[PDB]
């Protein structure tokens, strides 16, 4: 068998994404989900890089915030993307669990 | 979820009733002409979902060129809606043509089971 | 060794061989089911059969006669096996039961009987014959809406349309002098034929044969016969490859043979040297695999064709049986190539000189019919003897390599994936 | 240790020797089938794979096969390399391993999966009952292993000892320079073979007749009539075997298959009639059985049979050279009968 | 519809409908087989859940049996029920379901379970071939549906619309109030079902002597002898079957069993001998035939074969009150043989 | 890792020698005496790590008395282990009984495996 079934991770590497069986019907509202972990992994990438900057005592919270926006080189794309993220976060979330309960994505088995 | 024994019990109610039906069969009608089930070939009972198991037992029951049947136009609606189209207008299911075939099965598999619980939970008269 | 003469309207090859038993007289035309339409088809099929129908069948016995017949996608044949001494009969009775005297095979309630015959043959193989006619429905998709996709069998609604108007169309229309061979295999001498010719006037006819419009394009395509009532899964896929007279020919026949065939039950095929069995074999991927190298006049398919009780592992198995066709242009080996000359020479040398003069006769009235000579093995050794590796992988750089394929299959192919992710394997990436 | 060769101006050379090994002389219901599937496993010098690995890239193959008489080790190979097959068939014969391992893991699932390939077949089933019923143990012996008694790996052994005898077998190779392949037997292993006396007896081998079966099988129903014959009357049954196959015979329709197997003492002319329901094969068999007493003139089917017979003879190492000038009549005696299938609606001997 | 029943002062009752419709009556290979294991299956009225999860409360169970003749739709209770039970039986006889999903899920498994176990006997395959050899179309019908001929729904629903018929069957109730069960068994749908003919024929079976057939198996060995019996002769092979089983033979210690099956027209004296290695098997079988060809007096095995008659027949319900007086001698005739399993070791009918 | 070829080899070059086994033989009795697998009821063709083809063939290979016997020496390891003990005195393995059953097994199918490796790296002299 191929190495992508036969390894230990890359199994789990092919039977979730390479090889995992869709149907074929499906629309673009099943791209939300995929999306959503877009968006977590954008909202967790910056929200290091911010924190490797931010400081979270009551008279330096803001500050630092208005540090990462003025001193930090790139630091307002960083912001910027983290709340704006956090926003389109929902947004699509809002769309997964909207298009769940619209095509029934509840019921017996799920 | 809703026991098909039920919806037979109600629909029957309605169909017997001389003015229920003539106030509320029109009403289906033009519901499934709306539904638009039709267009992609599909029959209502291809839309049933199969994923307990009195619609197993069914499905397992069900003689086979029927099962070979509702496998096309299941994969013929499977292709059509990807497509993004409708089936073209000779290829829709005719009314006369959406006869419930699946019916008898499930509603006897589900007397069955309804049998089978009722005996499951019985209480002998002494 | 073999002559070839063409007479005054017809010609005549003949491979004398004294060493043999029989002798076989024949006339090969060059007008096999690629000639046909979509809706006449197994017209060539109803042709071979009421060659070989009863009441003409006794006619040859009583005399001491074999009738044997063959339809190709190129040529067709109709060849009749006698003792060597007895060969003025031979061509007597290839001469009037076939060529003049035609209206009666194709009387009523003969023609009626001969039909009903091949529709329950062609419905007995459409039914049981798998590889077959996985290998048909190859054909059919790999080069579809074109002459050479049209299955020499004939369909089951094509033979239903079929009278007797059609059989003489496709007499008036193929069974011409300027198509014909006029074949002659085991102990017979070439003036001896050739003589019996001349001295019986032997004319088919006069016409020149129906130019087809189209050339036979290969076109990337799969369908996918599924059946999930049968116990295994046949899969044929396969590249346009070689037609015959190509410069690349023996290259794709020792390419071809690089991979080999196989059988999984045959311990012997199980030790055989090639790379791909070391993947194969683990996990019992398939039962027995077939590479071809498919040559036709216009084009041709070179593949592999299987069959396995494995259903869920036939991913790995085309996977890895591709994976092994792209070392033919990245990095086959030298002992790959060696081995596979002398396989394809063994090959060959069985194919060419068995011990058959009906299968001679077929090859002969093939190899004349397309190339006007036939190429003798001595040279065509010679020609397998001056293939290199660069060869080799050259013609798969041009013919392999991130090509479009054909699939077919029938039985439980579930577990086959669908087009793309199987063309994704004829080009890795670098790897 | 007889060699003989037929030379000719070709590329490929068939090296065959023949022992005569098969199913008759099995002391063991299917050795002669586990030692035709143990003969070119590995050797005590070279091995299996070693073997196919080299004559591969020499450029020949091999092929053991198991008749009702005879084991044939062929090898078909590029005319110009005949020592090394020589050789090989050599150490094959003198030489075999004979591992458990090699039992448990090659020839014990490949006389397995031919078992089942026959036994998926009704017409080999009833053919082999045919030959079991005629002759009881001589020729009526299982020709595949089954497994209905245990051979060890000790009665294989004692099989190849028994018969890769060198009064035994015959070594004859088509397309062969004779000279050369008599002095390539010489020096070599097969003149190292033990000289044990010829298992070929000269006598007749004592047939039953008026014998019937009947066998339960799933599938395709057959009925078959086989009659056991003499030296002298080979001949005969010949031109009746291609006259019921010819287009010169009205039952050719009804006949499945109708063929004489032949032995340098006498045969077996066999005549299957297969079909899917029973009732056909019932009428038919019935036609076959009636017209057949009845008797027929086969004077047309001599010329044809002389060339059906050339057809196959060219093919084989040995022809036995029949006459077929003195056959003229033929009336349907005693025969043997066995139905496969569908049993309770094929007809028994009694109604035939 | 003929009632009997025989009161007793006890706790539990049994009551049996038997009809004539076992695989002797069967028009396919197996179709009594499936209907007996469509007997208790749902009905029109009740289920065959609601069926066993009555009865239980209740306190009795069920069991169709089929024989070689009959059907035996038994009931077991306590007594004081009897009614549930006769309408019970006589809505499975009128109004059973037969349905296709009946068929593929309960009936087809359940009948291929009882193949399975009785193809893993060689006595009972033995015992199969002796009947299927003796008598050919009757009797010698195939006990079990195997598979070997289609038999679809409609044709158990014709094969019980025959057999199922009022003149056909028999009531039968041990330990049964005999009047309150005739009083049961009318006023229910025994009545109702239809009046058909009997399918009790009164001549001889046909019978055939001399046959012989041989049955491969992979397992133990088995030899049988088998002797059709007429209605005088019954006792004589009657003593005959409990001399040999008795100790008073010297052959009891070979002979692995002998028993005589008895009919309303007829008996089948089948013996078998059956052990692991075939030449046991021949050597006791020799000295079998040998010994009984040979006279025995069957004087001494009377009183004891008057009790183990009287043992065996005190459970049925249809006794053939034989005479047991008159037996003497026996001297073995002619006789059928079928070897199973090692069948190339096991000896033909001709050294018998 | 280390191919049983190798060992044999080595182990054979040693042993023929007649210096090399007065010197280091005894000195490999004393190494086996202090390795003290034999107290717990084990020969050392048992104490081969058998996860790898060439072991999994000549455990396959092994005929079944031998299996079994080694199969309850395991075990019985295992057990002896578990209780943190050693075995009593009369059910160690004595030296005459600690014979190398395993080897010729394991040696031929290295063989087998070494000559399959060389011909499929072969190079035909063209
Ligand atoms: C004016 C609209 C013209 C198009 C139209 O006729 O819409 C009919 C269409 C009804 O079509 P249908 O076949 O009845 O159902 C379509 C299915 O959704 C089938 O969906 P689909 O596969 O056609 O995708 C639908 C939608 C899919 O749209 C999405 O899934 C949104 C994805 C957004 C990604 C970025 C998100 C950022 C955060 C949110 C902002 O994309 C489109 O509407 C493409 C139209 C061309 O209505 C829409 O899809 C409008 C969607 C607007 C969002
Ligand atoms: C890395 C790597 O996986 O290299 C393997 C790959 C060998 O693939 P191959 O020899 O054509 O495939 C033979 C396997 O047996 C092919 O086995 P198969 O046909 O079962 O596999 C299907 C196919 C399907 O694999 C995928 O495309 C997975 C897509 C992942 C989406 C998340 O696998 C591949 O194509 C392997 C390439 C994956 C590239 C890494 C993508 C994720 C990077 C993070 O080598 C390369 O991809 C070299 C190109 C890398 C370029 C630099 C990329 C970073 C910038
Ligand atoms: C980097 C390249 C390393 C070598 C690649 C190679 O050489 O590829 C060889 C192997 C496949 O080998 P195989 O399965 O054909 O069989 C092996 C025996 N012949 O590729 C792979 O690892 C699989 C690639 C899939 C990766 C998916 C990644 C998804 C996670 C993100
Ligand atoms: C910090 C970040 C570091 C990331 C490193 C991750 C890779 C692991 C290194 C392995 C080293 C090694 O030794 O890998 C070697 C082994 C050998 O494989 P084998 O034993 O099958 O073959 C042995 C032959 N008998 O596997 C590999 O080839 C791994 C190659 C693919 C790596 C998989 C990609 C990661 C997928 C993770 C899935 C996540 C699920 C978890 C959910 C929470
Ligand atoms: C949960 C769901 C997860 C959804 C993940 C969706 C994003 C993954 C897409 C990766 C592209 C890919 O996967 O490219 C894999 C393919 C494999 O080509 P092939 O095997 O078809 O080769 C056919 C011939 N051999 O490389 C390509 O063709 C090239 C495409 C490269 C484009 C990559 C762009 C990078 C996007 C980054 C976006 C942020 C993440
Ligand atoms: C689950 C995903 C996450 C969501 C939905 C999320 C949401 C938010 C939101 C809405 C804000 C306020 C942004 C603003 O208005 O300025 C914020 C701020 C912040 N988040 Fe996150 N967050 C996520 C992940 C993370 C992670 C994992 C970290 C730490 C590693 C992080 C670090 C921060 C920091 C430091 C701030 C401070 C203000 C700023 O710089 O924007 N976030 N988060």
């Amino acid at each position: 068998m191929a190495f992508r079934k036969s390894n230990v991770y890359l199994s789990l590497v092919n039977s979730y994404i390479i090889d995992s069986p869709q149907p074929s019907s499906i629309n673009y509202w099943w791209n939300m989900g995929s999306l959503l972990g877009l968006c977590l992994v954008i909202q967790i990438v910056t929200g290091i890089f911010m924190a490797m900057h931010y400081s979270s005592n009551i008279e330096l919270a803001f500050s630092s915030v208005e540090h990462i926006m003025r001193d930090v080189h790139n630091g307002y794309i960083l912001r910027y993307l983290h709340a704006n993220g956090a926003s389109f976060f929902f947004m699509v979330m809002f769309m997964h669990m909207a298009k769940g309960l619209y095509y029934g994505s509840y019921r017996s088995p799920r | 979820p809703q026991s098909f024994t039920s919806i037979a019990r109600i629909g029957d109610y309605i169909l017997k009733s001389p003015v229920l039906s003539k106030l509320c069969v029109p009403v289906a009608n033009q519901f499934i002409n709306l539904a638009g089930y039709k267009k992609l070939g599909l029959k209502f009972d291809d839309l049933i979902a199969e994923e307990n198991p009195i619609m197993q037992t069914a499905l397992r029951r069900l003689p086979e060129d029927e099962s070979y049947a509702r496998a096309y136009r299941i994969i013929r609606a499977h292709q059509t809606e990807l497509t993004h189209h409708l089936l073209p207008r000779n290829e829709w299911i005719k009314a006369q043509e959406d006869v419930p075939y699946l019916l008898p099965y499930i509603l006897e598999a589900e007397a069955a089971a309804k049998e089978k619980d009722e005996l499951d939970n019985i209480e002998v008269s002494k | 060794a073999e002559v070839t003469q063409l007479s005054n309207g017809i010609v005549v090859a003949t491979e004398h061989n004294p060493s043999a038993h029989t002798a076989s007289v024949g006339v090969v035309f060059g007008s096999g089911a690629a000639n046909e339409n979509p809706y006449n088809n197994g017209v060539s099929n109803l042709w071979k059969n009421i060659f070989l129908s009863k009441e003409n069948s006794a006619v040859a016995a009583k005399e001491g006669l074999a009738l044997s017949s063959n339809i190709s996608r190129d040529f067709q044949s109709y060849i009749v096996s006698s003792l060597p001494g007895s060969t003025d009969k031979s061509l007597d009775f290839l001469n009037q039961s076939f060529i003049q005297q035609k209206a009666n095979l194709l009387s009523s309630s003969n023609f009626e009987a001969t039909k009903k015959s091949v529709l329950k043959q062609v419905q007995d193989f459409e039914e049981n014959d798998h590889p077959n006619r996985v290998l048909e429905h190859l054909h059919s998709t790999a080069f579809q809406n074109t002459p050479l996709s049209l299955p020499t069998r004939g369909t089951l609604e094509s033979l239903e349309n079929l009278v007797v108007a059609d059989l003489e169309s496709f007499a008036n229309n193929h069974f011409l002098n300027s198509n014909a061979v006029v074949v002659g295999t085991g102990n017979i001498k070439h003036e001896d034929l050739v003589n019996s010719i001349e001295s019986k006037n032997l004319s088919l006819q006069t016409g020149t044969k129906p130019v087809l419009k189209k050339k036979a394009a290969f076109l990337g395509s799969e369908v996918r016969l599924r059946d999930d009532t049968l116990p295994k899964a046949w899969i044929s896929l396969a590249v346009e490859g070689e037609p015959v007279n190509s410069p690349n020919y023996f290259v794709a026949k020792l390419a071809a043979q690089i991979f080999g065939s196989y059988n999984a039950f045959e311990p012997a095929s199980r030790l055989q040297g090639i790379k791909l069995l070391d993947n194969i074999q683990e996990y019992q991927l398939c039962d027995n695999f077939n590479h071809f190298s498919l040559s036709y006049k216009d084009s041709g398919l070179w593949g592999f064709s299987t069959a396995t009780r494995n259903v869920t592992m036939i991913d790995d198995l085309i996977h890895f049986t591709l994976k092994q066709w792209n070392r033919l242009t990245i990095s086959v080996t030298d002992t790959e190539v060696e081995r596979a000359k002398s396989l394809l020479k063994l090959q060959l040398g069985q194919l060419y000189e068995s011990g058959n003069p009906v299968n001679d006769a077929n090859l002969l009235g093939a190899e004349v019919l397309i190339k006007g000579s036939k190429l003798s093995l001595g040279e065509a050794f010679k020609k397998i003897d001056a293939i290199t590796v660069k060869d080799v992988k050259a013609w798969a750089g041009k013919r392999l390599w991130d090509q479009d394929i054909a699939i077919a299959g029938t039985g439980q192919i579930e577990g086959l994936l669908d087009y793309m992710r199987i063309r994704s394997d004829m080009s890795m990436m670098r790897w | 240790l007889t060699v003989s060769a037929r030379d000719a101006p070709t590329k490929i050379s068939t090296l065959a020797v023949k022992v005569h090994g098969g199913s008759r002389y099995a002391t063991k219901d299917g050795v002669a089938h586990l030692l035709n599937r143990f003969n070119f496993q590995n050797t005590n010098t070279r091995s299996a794979l070693k073997l196919v690995r080299e004559s591969e890239l020499l450029g020949g193959t091999f092929k053991s096969t198991l008749d009702r008489e005879y084991i044939t080790l062929k090898a078909t190979f590029l005319k110009d390399d005949l020592p090394y097959y020589v050789n090989a068939l050599a150490d094959v014969l003198y030489k075999t391993a004979f591992k458990p391992h090699e039992l448990t893991e090659s020839v014990l699932p490949a006389a397995r999966y031919d078992y089942a390939v026959a036994e998926q077949c009704p017409v080999k089933s009833a053919e082999d009952q045919l030959y079991a019923i005629t002759f009881r143990k001589g020729l009526g012996n299982p020709l595949l292993y089954d497994g209905v008694e245990r051979v060890s790996l000790q009665d294989i052994k004692d099989f190849a000892d028994k018969v890769y005898t060198k009064e035994n077998l015959e070594v004859s190779g088509e397309n062969v320079v004779e000279a050369d392949l008599k002095r390539f037997v010489d020096e070599s292993l097969l003149s190292t073979l033990p000289a044990g006396k010829s298992l070929v007896s000269k006598s007749e081998p004592k047939f039953f007749l008026g014998e019937e079966n009947r066998v339960r099988f799933i599938g395709d129903s057959v009925a078959a009539i086989g009659i056991p014959v003499n030296k002298a009357s080979l001949a005969q049954y010949e031109v009746l075997a291609n006259y019921l196959t010819s287009a010169l015979s009205e039952l050719s329709g009804l006949i499945s298959s109708a063929k004489l197997d032949k032995f340098t003492d006498g045969g077996l002319f066999t005549l299957f009639v297969r079909d899917q329901d029973s009732a056909v094969v019932s009428s038919n068999i019935k036609k076959i059985v009636a017209d057949l007493k009845k008797g027929k003139d086969l004077s047309p089917a001599i010329n044809y049979t002389k060339l059906k017979n050339a057809v196959q003879n060219e093919s084989v190492s040995s022809p036995i050279e029949l006459n077929f000038d003195a056959v003229k009549d033929f009336k349907l005696g005693k025969f043997n009968y066995v139905a496969v299938g569908d049993v309770s609606n094929l007809p028994y001997l009694d109604e035939l």
